[PDB]
């Protein structure tokens, strides 16, 4: 129904500016995206909490309310009553300023994700790359929590968050090429609205690749080595008290949320009832926006659904069976996978 | 927003790396000097892209070699400086003077 | 002269990003207990006091991976618009660029022996 | 490193404090009398834990620096504020938060 | 004259304090791992410089590729080589700044008197949007060669690193 | 000398609020410090291996917001469970006051609020943690039943909500403190590494 | 409810002795415990599986025997009354000394009728007993529930 045309025309009716109008348009998928962001993030949390329950015989929160439901609130809340404490020889710039540095770009990297086809902020000519350009940063981060802190122990485990983290961008970026050979672009709406009628199904492989390297940005207990907390405890988090800790824990649910969105773009589609839809109008239009957003959700609720299951399934790996999966398994195999799509685009050209 | 002062930008980036070229106490702080100078030739070339010869954008392809090959060679410069940090156990630079 | 349409949210999006930390951060100074400044401020050593001397050891484990990752994330860039632009460049692009590919698996060969 | 003996109400250190770190200097020994308030000091009996521990260091020490020999200070620092606590010159807090007698119910002395 | 044209201004100036401030902390802070974060700093207002001057693709590789990689590898070598930075001062330490500063001032004063005098060729068109598509025409029509040969130099210079920081 | 240990009679008593839309808000602050503790995994004794087995499937205690966390820092709660000896008593303070300042105590067991069996011809242990930390709920019996201690998280839940906001002043330290030269002729520390590298496991002497 | 005013203090300032029937959770409680202490009173929970005749430790002087272990042959403490020390260790604007047991469920009719009786004597006390029970906190006298 072209919202913002009418919020700017309803808006230029009573003056206002036009330009001014169009200028005050922006905050408001700004901030809704944030809502869903933070939605998410708490929605991961009472999964996790619930499903770890499950795989257990055992039963989770039920009695902050209902079934849980107001559990990530009291963390947060919590966390921001907490004392917060700046250790002995610690600096005081870089120490709150760390966790920001890791938990900001995920944010913004949320300036991509369509949820439904012109119901996003701003498509970029440049998109996924600029996702992979951004999650570059974490490990700055993460390194500067690891300085500014007098804690070995901290310093020991922040050094190997910056080694898997930029271990898993090359192949992260070769399996996202392999799409953008097909979609004449990297635009999302044009990796997506290549599928019509799935990716996954002409990129068997790349798939495991992609969802491999994001499963391991410091995140899931196939890796999550920083946060080891049996081997060496909290790694670069056990100085963070108060709500520098939410703002790390926070980092990690969100950045899930994103990798399942992704996946849910690039590979199966932010729409598409698996018919060839669209052959069945403003209120056509409103219920297949609905429709498409809830395919969009179901998609990326499996995505985390299975993610948060490994963690559960999968005993961790000390640095080194770690690191033998970087430039020995994900590389090689992406540039397999490279190589094939291209050779099969050059062939056969249709379906790509 | 004009080419002017972002040329004037540029060198003022030109002038900061030539100080801290010269300045230098530590090894590791002169590739950081070095990358600025670098990124402000970038910066030229990136201007001069936009305004003079925009059609077929001709300088942004050579700031892509030149970030690459800057890349290249603050890795080398760095294994270089972890090999003088065996022997000689510091950055000093003032202490590398073989010669009277 | 601008011509990227699709900014805008960007600029205002990277404001708004860097402002939730400073501002939930905020919003925890204005009610949490102050300081306790004596003996909370002393560093994590499992209970312990810390030893002494507190070095670490360097290795190269952490360096070389980087090394190697500027090499074959600099190749990358390299790679996005021949994918973007395999549409109109056809063939004598791939054998050119298979070429790029090969040497780059000559030196992951290298770096993998090793 | 830090050699210290940390009673409740009794925690005694081998550095300076300057503003709230301590830096242990081998020559300081500060001290750091119910810093979480289980009891209500007055300005004369805590002069005199301050007047006992200055008379226990002083006047009783001329061996090696082991915390064994900071605890038995602690201790009889511990048993002085029992004294102090009984004799009735300083007495609990009374505040709405723990109350929990760690040195002794109140008697009515009979 | 106007709000779009206002923003670029704006966010110019802004990028540019941001990138003059951060290098010359670069330079002037004796601690050098905050010279090292203000770095990225400076990597980042200049990858935003480049997107009001229509390079996307190469902003977001230099947040990628410097940022990202590089400057993770200084943030490395750093701590590989910090033990308390036990230096004793030189008594020619200011005068060597001196030198700098005026050989530095001077370049930058000429290097002006060029930018102000010299008649540029502003070449009034639009540019064009699709600065990614162009690059990968250009690696194989224009600059190929560079393409080819910077395969090499990148093997050359992992071969290089990896047998002089080689522990043996 | 007429009443032993007495109470001091405080004055100026505390200056609490009454506007509804602070309490109700304190009511939630309360709430949500009280739904969450995170506590510490701090083990010593078989009062942990029934903590353990509180933290399994025959009854959890995930619910009603419990995370067992592994640093300080995050956490909230010191269950204190096992003996605390001589020995290991200044890495119990040093793991209490190194963390945030509204945090709470639970002392599960005898072993650590009168010593417990070991309150008797024992040398190296500590006859009560209350004498180290300020307890803030006991429970008793050497091992309790698991589900004992959630009655005890009960107990504590409904002590949260005791609280007050205007009241954060009785959380803090005075830090009555002072300094004194002395001469006690300082020894070398004779524990370090050198368990193997040491010259006399690679030498049978003459 | 999910808020509450401050009725519950006039219905014990009313009754003098209520009987709270929070759930088995006691976290929806201790709230009404800051309501009153929001006025004024005072307050000391003192666990009630623990007390005895409550005659002896309320209102008179009796005798408590400390644990000896072979060790510090038997000896008494006598400490003072519950009711009649705290009542005077209280501020100067104090409005009255109520009392909380947490475990009323162990108690007897007796004491029951014995605190709700003591109430009315010993005017500045009042008393309020957690009888575990109902999934709402609610109350109610307690001359009432017994009797
Ligand atoms: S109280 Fe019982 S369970 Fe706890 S440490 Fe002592 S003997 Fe073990």
């Amino acid at each position: 129904i072209d919202l913002q045309g009418q919020f700017i025309s309803a808006l230029q009716s009573l003056g206002l500016s036009h330009d001014l109008a169009k200028l005050l348009w922006l905050p408001l998928p700004m901030l809704m995206m944030l809502i869903v962001a933070t939605v998410g993030v708490l929605v991961a949390v009472w999964l996790e909490r619930k499903i770890s329950a499950a795989v257990q015989q055992r039963i989770g929160p039920e009695y902050i309310g209902p079934l849980g439901i107001l559990a990530p609130l009291a963390d947060g809340l919590k966390l921001i009553f907490k004392e917060d404490v700046l250790p002995a020889n610690s600096d005081r710039w870089l120490f709150t300023l760390g966790p920001a540095v890791v938990v900001i770009p995920v944010f913004l990297s949320y300036i991509i994700v369509p949820f439904g086809q012109n119901l996003l902020i701003s498509n970029l000519a440049m998109g996924v790359f600029l996702w992979i350009a951004l999650s570059s940063i974490a490990p700055i981060g993460l390194l500067m929590a690891g300085y500014a802190s007098n804690n070995k122990y901290s310093l020991l485990g922040g050094l190997r968050a910056a080694a898997q983290s930029i271990s898993y961008e090359i192949p992260l970026a070769l399996a996202v090429l392999a799409v953008a050979m097909m979609s004449n672009g990297l635009g999302t709406v044009e990796i997506v609205e290549q599928q019509s009628q799935w990716n996954v199904w002409r990129q068997p492989i790349g798939f495991l690749v992609f969802w491999i390297a994001a499963l391991a940005e410091c995140e899931r207990l196939p890796f999550d080595l920083p946060e080891a907390e049996e081997e060496l405890v909290a790694g670069y988090q056990t100085e963070y008290a108060g709500m520098k800790f939410a703002l790390f824990y926070l980092g990690a649910y969100v950045n899930l949320v994103l990798s399942a969105l992704l996946v849910s773009v690039l590979y199966f589609g932010g729409w598409s009832f698996p018919i060839p839809l669209e052959t069945i109008n403003p209120f056509l239009q409103i219920a297949f926006a609905v429709l498409g957003i809830t395919m969009t959700l179901i998609k990326a609720y499996f995505f985390v659904f299975l993610a948060i299951l490994l963690r559960w399934t999968v005993p961790r790996v000390r640095i080194d069976q770690l690191l033998d999966l970087g430039w020995k398994f994900l590389l090689p195999v992406g540039l397999v996978n490279l190589l094939l799509t291209a050779g099969l685009k050059l062939a056969f050209p249709v379906a790509f | 927003m004009q080419l002017t002062y972002v040329l004037i930008l540029a060198a003022l980036l030109f002038c900061i790396g030539i100080y801290g070229l010269v300045t230098s106490r530590n090894a590791v702080r002169v590739l950081m000097s070095i990358e600025l100078l670098l990124n402000a030739v970038n910066l030229n070339l990136i201007g001069f892209a936009n305004y003079l010869d925009g059609q077929q954008i001709k300088g942004q392809v050579f700031a892509v070699f030149v970030i690459t090959v800057a890349a290249a060679e603050a890795a080398v410069g760095l294994a270089i400086i972890l090999a003088i940090y065996r022997n000689r156990d510091t950055v000093d630079m003032e202490k590398f003077n073989l010669l009277k | 002269v601008f011509v990227l349409s699709g900014y805008e949210y960007f600029l205002g999006f990277l404001i708004i990003c860097s402002l939730v930390p400073v501002l939930a951060l905020a919003a925890s100074a204005l009610l949490r207990p102050k300081s306790g400044r004596m003996i909370r401020l002393t560093t994590y050593e499992s209970g312990m006091e810390p030893i002494g001397g507190a070095w670490i050891q360097f290795n190269v484990r952490y360096y070389m991976f980087a090394l190697v990752f500027v090499i074959f994330d600099v190749e990358t860039v390299f790679l996005y618009p021949w994918a973007v632009a395999f549409h109109q460049l056809g063939l004598l692009a791939f054998i050119e660029a298979l070429i790029f590919i090969a040497i780059l698996v000559v030196a992951l060969v290298y770096a993998w022996r090793k | 490193m830090l050699l210290k003996s940390t009673t409740r109400h009794v925690h005694i250190y081998a550095g300076h404090v300057v503003d709230g770190e301590v830096h242990p200097d081998t020559e300081t020994l500060t001290l750091n009398v119910d810093p979480d308030n289980e009891l209500e000091w007055n300005e004369a009996a805590l002069a005199k834990v301050e007047a006992k521990f200055r008379e226990l260091v002083a006047n009783a020490a001329g061996e090696d620096l082991t915390e064994y020999n900071l605890r038995r200070i602690g201790s009889d620092l511990e048993h002085f504020i029992r004294s102090l606590l009984m004799q009735g010159e300083i007495g609990y807090n009374l505040n709405s938060r723990v109350r929990n007698y760690s040195l002794g119910i109140p008697r009515v002395n009979h | 004259m106007d709000l779009a044209t206002l923003t670029q201004t704006i966010t110019f100036f802004a990028l540019a304090a941001a990138v003059i401030i951060a290098a010359l902390g670069v330079v002037l802070l004796d601690n050098v791992v905050y010279s090292a974060f203000l770095l990225g700093g400076v990597f980042l207002s200049i990858a935003g410089l480049y997107i009001l001057m229509n390079a996307d693709f190469v902003s977001a590789a230099q947040i990628l590729i410097y940022v990202g990689a590089v400057n993770v590898l200084i943030l490395f070598a750093i701590m590989l080589v910090n033990k308390r930075e036990t230096y004793t001062p030189v008594p020619g330490r200011w005068l060597r700044q001196g030198g700098a500063a005026v050989v530095s001032l001077g370049v930058f004063a000429l290097l002006t008197k060029m930018i102000l005098q010299t008649p540029w060729q502003l070449s009034s068109v639009p540019p064009t949007p699709d600065s990614i598509t162009t690059i990968g025409q250009h690696f194989f029509s224009d600059f190929l060669l560079p393409f080819e040969l910077a395969s090499v130099l990148l093997l050359m210079a992992l071969i290089g690193a990896v047998v002089l920081a080689r522990r043996e | 000398p007429a009443i032993l240990n007495p109470i001091a009679r405080p004055e100026v008593p505390q200056e609490l609020a009454e506007n509804i839309i602070l309490t109700s808000l304190n009511d939630v602050y309360d709430w949500a410090r009280l739904s969450s503790l995170w506590p510490l995994m701090y083990g010593t004794a078989c009062c942990f291996i029934e903590f353990a087995a509180m933290i399994g499937s025959r009854f959890d205690f995930d619910r009603f917001g419990l995370v067992p966390r592994n640093s300080p820092r995050q956490a909230d709660l010191i269950i204190t469970s096992g003996t605390i000896t001589m020995k290991m008593a200044p890495a119990l303070v040093r793991l209490y006051e190194q963390m945030p300042s509204p945090k709470y105590v639970i002392a599960m067991g005898a072993c650590t609020i009168t010593g417990g069996m070991f309150s008797s011809d024992s040398y190296s242990a500590v006859r009560g943690v209350d004498k180290l930390i300020p307890v803030d709920v006991y429970l008793p019996g050497c091992p309790p039943r698991p589900e004992a201690i959630m009655d005890a998280i009960v107990k504590l839940r409904k002590k949260i909500a005791n609280e007050h906001i205007n009241e954060r002043g009785n959380l803090a330290q005075t830090h009555r403190l002072f300094t004194a030269k002395h001469k006690m002729k300082p020894v070398p520390p004779i524990l370090t590494g050198q368990y193997l590298n040491a010259p006399s496991r690679q030498a049978p002497p003459p | 409810g999910l808020l509450a005013g401050y009725q519950f203090v006039k219905d014990l300032e009313s009754a003098g002795a209520l009987a709270l029937f929070v759930p088995p959770e006691g976290g929806f409680e201790g709230r009404y415990q800051r309501r009153l202490r929001s006025k004024g009173y005072t307050t000391l929970p003192m666990s009630a599986p623990g007390l005895g005749d409550l005659a002896a430790y309320l209102t008179q002087e009796h005798g408590i025997r400390p644990a000896h272990t072979g060790k510090e042959d038997i000896r008494v403490y006598f400490q003072p009354p519950l009711v009649t020390y705290h009542l005077e260790n209280l501020p100067p604007n104090a409005k009255g000394l109520v009392l909380w047991l947490i475990d009323g469920k162990r108690l007897s009719k007796q004491e029951f009728a014995y605190l709700a009786q003591l109430t009315q004597t010993l005017p500045k006390f009042k008393v309020v007993v957690e009888v575990g029970g109902d999934r709402v906190v609610r109350w109610e006298p307690l001359a009432d529930w017994v009797a």
